[PDB]
């Protein structure tokens, strides 16, 4: 969910 | 040792949970920015  | 002692553990589930929810408060001023 952070990364994209 | 009849104890399986299962609650506390639930516990510091408890407080991942709510450090997964300020990871997420972070996650969105980092995708907003």
């Amino acid at each position: 969910l952070v990364s994209r | 040792t009849s104890a399986l002692s299962l609650s506390n553990v639930a516990g510091v589930f408890y407080i991942l949970v709510g450090g997964l929810g300020l990871a997420m408060l972070v996650a969105l001023i980092e995708f907003a920015y």
